[PDB]
């Protein structure tokens, strides 16, 4: 019952929220040449560290 | 010519870009084809001749 933790919250359980963005600064460019705002493409994870 | 890419007045103009999400975004005299003014008819012209 060893446990290395700290704070970097427990991926936290119950219900969080998503969010669902399009301008994000680097969806558009990675993503948006394919087309408009009808349809596109988003990253949901909102880590920085993520292309 | 006139290009927006550092500005938003674009979607003031009601005027945008169809792939919103790139750089080919500046207008020049090159681009409006056809859309050329006609040029307007001479009125006085007109008038005056009946010789």
């Amino acid at each position: 019952r060893n446990s290395i933790r700290y704070s970097e919250l427990s991926p936290l359980y119950d219900t969080t929220k998503l969010y669902l963005v399009d301008n994000k600064s680097a969806d558009i460019a990675s993503l948006n040449y394919q087309n408009d705002h009808s349809n596109f493409l988003t990253t949901v994870v909102q880590n920085n560290d993520f292309t | 010519g006139v290009d927006f890419t550092e500005s938003r007045l674009s979607n003031l103009l009601g005027i945008r870009k169809r792939h919103p999400f790139q750089e080919g975004f500046k207008i020049m005299y090159e681009d409006l084809e056809g859309g050329n003014i006609p040029a307007l008819l001479d009125v006085t012209a007109y008038e005056e001749s009946k010789k």
